[PDB]
């Protein structure tokens, strides 16, 4: 089993929904998000051209980050996925470097850290992050999701890496990643490459597939089909 | 012992556009955790826009009121610290109370003012009920600062003063001017789940100064200048006719079959029979026949041969044809006419009513008003609705047009102008709700000095904005979207759709609804205080439409508003508008009921016009315009020199160019401002929400956790911009800093930026420092104050110029 994505380029908006989905249900700190883009605009005016490439971990065939790894902490499982043993992590970083596609984050602060202060913007009026912290009985932020220490620490420890795990924990109960069910057009697929029956695997057969930094040797497991933008008319 | 997926789903509706989507909440151990798109909306289904997953910073916000507050500085002012302190909510209502019945008492309760901003359709009690009761026709709400502009086509062409839904799934040829549907606009969950997949049946066209996110998924750009979308629009019209690819089955043909349409040349009207349309050749003959593509080119720069092409384009896909305006193409002062000449091309390609074109929203069964309030009116409250409204609507200069009727609309900007020069007179107190004009409006500094002026004002909100620091009283408002009892629709996909706003968690702090227990409280107190009118048409007249009884309480009676209204939908068999619901617990429970698919080509042969027919020639808008001439004693050409704009003659009532109203000398500012809305934005209310800051980028050619304006390379060489450079950009109304990015997406003589930052209040991550400092810059300081007057609409685009300096 090799698990992966398509990812219909066409189909995407570029609004970034995938992404605060992942916030909303990995709990990663503020600034470090698991899902991410890289857009780009080329072209002088009127000739422009914007697109943009939706990014997350491409739990590669050849995984550098796993290679590297001193502890054994970073690893593959039984289907494909490049997860982490995050109480074995030493925070030695070398994933993060050696990973070519830079989806690796390193926690330098400990988590949610804005939320221990209770400063209020009206005194006696307006309320503080501590104090919705303590009325919503939540451990590090309100928007905390439970269900990620499943498998995972659901805030993850100062001087430790993360990275997307492909929702794996929700993968265990049959449901969907976040951000497949939270895309408008439906342009993220998953499945199983190793299987000719899968509707990824039939995607990549059906249209030409793009990788990212194909050259580095990593056999990532994220296509993408078909283009954002259109033939200019007229 | 694992925990993914043992929590709950509970449907609610999102209102961080007027898309208002019909959503479920995630909830566990108490906490709202997740939303998506509720999977059994028809129009919409479980799509979203990526905006959803805001919602959660913004009921979890730390700078939210948790108690009502008094000020205790006298002083009102940008520069007074309010010094607010808590209070109870049956001191605050207490205070608000005694104010409303002094009016009463002094026989001037026309100086109460109910100013909406954003709302749900059980606003009728406290909007229009309660200020009537008291004796106001002041009852403002912010839709002339929306989009009430881009309502004049669609009214005074085919009889709808209201919104259409587009039919993308089936449309050949999409032509755009300024809409944006897979980042704003009014379903931007469905457009984003269909966008795509409509590029490989239809071509797509969007003109927008911008590089937008639909014109970069398009097969043409057109970087129009701005306030010149009209040029296009009807040199596109002009090819129609000249190569005989209107849609003859909706517009009709001449009667020898022979095209007589040649450029420049008037055709005999009764050479021609009309089927469904009014105007034709009247309209050709007293402009469109010299609205060339040469003339458009000179004017525009674009191709004459890429308009000519377009033409015939929409011509071969007609009647699957559907032409888009966006507030960027009418909310300008002389808007109106870019409305009628765009909306023009959806009856010329017959695609209004039809398959793969656009059309109003689907009839539902849903009420919109509570029971007349005619035998609660006292003599005081009688005399005091008939007073002039404080927006000076329906005055020679201010018609205003809404419906047909002079002073029939709201001039929300203007209420401004009138408080601050108490004209027709003064507004003594003022109640408010889901608003913040001093930061919405443009040129809002003429809201601090207006509520600066006003003796008493309350403002119902969960967070101390900019439009909060000048009130006196704060009564802190339940979370619209989970902490609320209400009700919404939604259009699209052929439907129209009525969802649900329910709790989906404990309320959090001591608030209340803005729309339902606030005037149940508040008409309790006037009770108290010798005033029960109010109160009386509550309990008479608002009654649970099973029981016959009234409300037992507060939180009772927040459901029964909605119970009230939508007992049409689960109460009856709705069979015949859409769905059939057995009871009000599965309409909770779905969350959603669906109508019908639009039968199309209804309207045809039936529209709400003067003449029944789609009016090329608006007799609808001769009539409109005869009647505020005929009020103010002077000719419809005076009003239009009165009004500022160019038309005189039969122009005033067909599709004709107006040039774009500009303002300041272009020497002195040189770039026209572009102004934009975030796809992040919540409207004005995710400034402080973190998330926003960290992918604020995903607005093509912005900078993620910044506020950029954006300049084409050309002219941030001419003034000496680098990106990242701390800018100062002034017009001649205001000022704002920001940061410069430079981008090619910027048509040259712009400056693109979007709307929404600039908050000096609201929180501590909206503002730099609060109450002193904003971050970011705020559009409306640099938009001059000024109107659409035939619509009241207020004008946000074409007419701004701006200078750019470093530092
Ligand atoms: N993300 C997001 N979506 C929203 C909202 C929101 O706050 N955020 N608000 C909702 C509401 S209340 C409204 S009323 C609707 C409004 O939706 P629309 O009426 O479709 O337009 P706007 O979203 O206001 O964007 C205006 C666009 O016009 C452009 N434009 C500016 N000047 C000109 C000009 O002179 N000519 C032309 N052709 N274009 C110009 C700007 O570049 C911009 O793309 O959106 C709703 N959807
Ligand atoms: N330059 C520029 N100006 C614009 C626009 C633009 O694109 N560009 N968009 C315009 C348009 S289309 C519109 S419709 C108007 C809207 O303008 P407004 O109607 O004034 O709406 P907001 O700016 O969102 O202000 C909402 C305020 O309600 C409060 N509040 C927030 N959440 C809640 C809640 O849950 N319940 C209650 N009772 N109160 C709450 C806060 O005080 C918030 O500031 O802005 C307009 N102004
Ligand atoms: S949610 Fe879907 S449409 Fe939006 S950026 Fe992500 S992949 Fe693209
Ligand atoms: S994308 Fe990077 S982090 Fe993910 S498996 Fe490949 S090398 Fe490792
Ligand atoms: S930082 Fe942690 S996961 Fe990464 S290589 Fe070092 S020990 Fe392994
Ligand atoms: S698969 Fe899960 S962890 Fe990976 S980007 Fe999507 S939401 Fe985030
Ligand atoms: S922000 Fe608007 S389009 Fe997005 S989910 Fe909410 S109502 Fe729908
Ligand atoms: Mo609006
Ligand atoms: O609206
Ligand atoms: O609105």
């Amino acid at each position: 089993m090799r698990l992966g994505m398509v990812i219909d380029l066409q189909k995407c908006v570029g609004c970034g929904g995938c992404s605060l989905a992942c916030k909303t249900e990995n709990n990663t700190n503020d600034g470090i998000h698991w899902s991410h883009h890289i857009a780009t605009t080329e072209g002088t005016f009127p000739d422009v051209k914007y697109t943009y490439i939706p990014t997350l971990c491409n739990h590669c065939d050849d995984a550098p980050c796993v290679k590297v790894c001193p502890t054994g902490a970073m690893h593959k499982d039984k289907r494909g996925l490049t997860l982490q043993n995050n109480d074995e992590c030493i925070g030695c970083k070398k994933c993060m470097n050696a990973c070519p596609y830079g989806v690796i984050s390193f926690n330098a602060a400990t988590p949610h850290r804005r939320w221990q202060d209770d400063s209020e913007v009206v005194a006696n009026g307006t309320v503080s992050p501590l104090m919705l912290l303590k009325r919503t009985g939540a451990t590090a932020t309100p928007n905390e999701n439970p269900e990620r220490g499943d498998t995972y620490p659901m805030i993850r420890p100062k001087r430790t890496t993360e990275k997307c795990t492909f929702c794996d924990h929700r993968l265990d109960k049959g449901l969907n990643p976040a951000c497949v069910d939270a895309c408008p057009s439906e342009a993220r697929v998953i499945g199983d490459l190793d299987d000719p029956q899968s509707k990824v695997s039939q995607l990549i057969k059906l249209h030409k597939p793009m990788q990212l930094k194909p050259e580095a040797g990593t056999g990532p497991r994220v296509f993408y089909i078909r283009s954002f933008g259109v033939k200019t008319a007229y | 012992l694992r925990r993914t997926g043992v929590g709950e789903w509970l449907a609610t509706t999102c209102q961080g556009c007027t898309s208002w989507c019909a959503k479920q909440i995630y909830v566990m151990d108490g906490r709202a955790l997740k939303v998506r798109g509720n999977p059994n909306s028809g129009v919409h289904g479980m799509s979203s826009c990526p905006r959803q997953h805001l919602s959660l910073q913004q009921v979890y916000d730390p700078d939210r009121l948790r108690t009502p507050m008094m000020r205790t500085n006298p002083k009102k002012g940008r520069d007074q610290d309010p010094k607010f302190v808590p209070i109870s909510w049956d001191k605050a209502l207490d205070m608000l109370a005694d104010k409303i019945i002094a009016l009463r008492v002094a026989n001037e309760p026309h100086k109460y003012a109910l100013l909406r901003g954003r709302y749900s359709h059980i606003n009728d009690l406290l909007y229009k009920k309660m200020t009537n009761l008291i004796g106001s026709p002041n009852n403002i709400s912010h839709s002339s600062v929306c989009a009430e502009a881009h309502k004049m086509g669609p009214y005074y062409l085919d009889g709808n003063w209201g919104y259409n839904q587009y039919d993308v799934k089936n449309a050949k040829f999409i032509l755009s001017f300024g809409a944006d549907p897979i980042a704003s606009n009014r379903q931007v969950s469905f457009y984003s789940q269909t966008w795509g997949d409509s590029l490989d049946h239809a071509k797509v066209v969007v003109v927008d100064p911008r590089l937008s996110a639909s014109a970069a998924k398009a097969h043409k750009w057109i970087p129009i200048e701005p306030g010149q979308d009209s040029v296009l629009a009807l040199a596109i019209a002009h090819v129609a006719l000249v190569e005989g690819v209107w849609h003859k089955p909706f517009v009709g043909d001449f009667i020898e079959g022979k095209n007589l349409f040649k450029a420049g040349k008037t055709v005999s009207v009764e050479s021609f029979k009309e089927t469904h349309t009014y105007g034709l050749v009247e309209w050709w003959n007293q402009a469109l026949k010299d609205y060339t593509p040469e003339w458009a080119s000179k004017i525009t720069g674009i191709d004459p041969k890429t308009i000519i092409a377009i033409a015939k384009d929409m011509g071969a896909a007609a009647p699957a044809v559907q032409v888009w305006t966006s507030r960027g193409a009418v909310m300008q002062a002389r808007g109106t006419y870019t409305s009628i000449s765009c909306h023009a091309l959806n009856g010329l390609f017959g695609g209004i009513d039809s398959k793969g074109g656009l059309f109003p929203g689907n009839k539902t069964p849903l009420l919109k008003e509570y029971p007349e309030a005619k035998a609660y009116m006292d003599e005081i409250a009688a005399k005091g609705v008939k007073k002039e409204k404080i927006d000076q609507r329906g005055r020679l200069e201010f018609p205003a047009l809404a419906k047909g009727k002079s002073g029939g609309g709201v001039i929300t900007a203007n209420a401004a102008n009138g408080i601050r020069n108490q004209d027709p007179y003064e507004i003594k107190v003022m109640l408010a709700y889901f608003n913040n004009f001093n930061f919405s409006n443009p040129e809002g500094q003429r809201w601090d000095e207006a509520l600066s002026k006003v003796d008493f004002m309350a403002h119902i909100t969960t967070n101390v904005s900019e439009f909060s620091w000048f009130a006196d009283v704060l009564l802190p408002s339940s979370h619209h979207m989970f902490e609320k009892w209400g009700v919404l629709d939604s259009i699209g996909n052929g439907v129209a759709q009525i969802s649900i706003q329910q709790p989906s968690i404990k309320r959090l702090w001591d608030t209340r609804i803005d729309e339902s227990e606030i005037p149940y409280m508040l008409a309790k107190k006037l009770a108290d205080k010798g005033f029960d009118a109010p109160w009386r048409y509550i309990n008479e007249q608002i009654v649970d439409p099973e029981t016959g009884k009234p409300a037992a309480d507060e939180a009772e009676f927040a459901k029964l508003m909605v119970r009230y209204l939508t007992a049409p939908l689960w109460k009856e068999d709705a069979s015949k508008y859409g769905d059939k619901l057995s009871s009000w617990d599965e309409f909770v429970q779905k969350g959603v009921w669906n109508s019908s698919p639009y039968k199309l080509e209804a309207r045809w042969g039936k529209f709400k016009t003067e003449t029944t027919k789609f009016e090329f020639y608006s007799k609808t808008l001769e009539k409109a315009l005869q009647s505020h001439a005929d009020k103010h004693k002077v000719s419809i050409d005076e009003v239009m020199k009165a009004c500022d704009y160019q038309a005189r003659g039969h122009l005033a009532f067909i599709p004709h160019y107006e040039e774009p109203y500009r303002f300041g000398d272009e020497s002195e500012f040189p770039l026209l401002l572009v102004d934009q809305k975030s796809r992040l934005n919540k409207e004005g209310r995710t400034a402080n929400s973190p998330w926003y800051y960290e992918f604020k980028d995903v607005d093509p050619g912005d900078v993620a956790n910044e506020d950029v304006a954006k300049f084409n390379p050309i002219d941030g060489k001419k003034f000496g911009l680098k990106d990242g450079d701390e800018i100062r950009i002034t017009s001649p109304v205001g000022m704002l800093t920001c940061k410069a990015k430079l981008w090619e997406g910027v048509r040259p003589g712009t400056v693109a930026k979007c709307f929404g930052q600039g908050h000096w209040a609201y929180g501590r991550y909206a503002s730099a420092k609060f109450g002193v400092t904003p971050r970011g810059g705020s559009n409306n300081d640099l938009i001059a104050d000024r109107y659409d007057r035939l619509s009241g609409a207020s004008a946000f685009y074409g007419h701004i110029r701006v200078r750019v300096e470093k530092v």
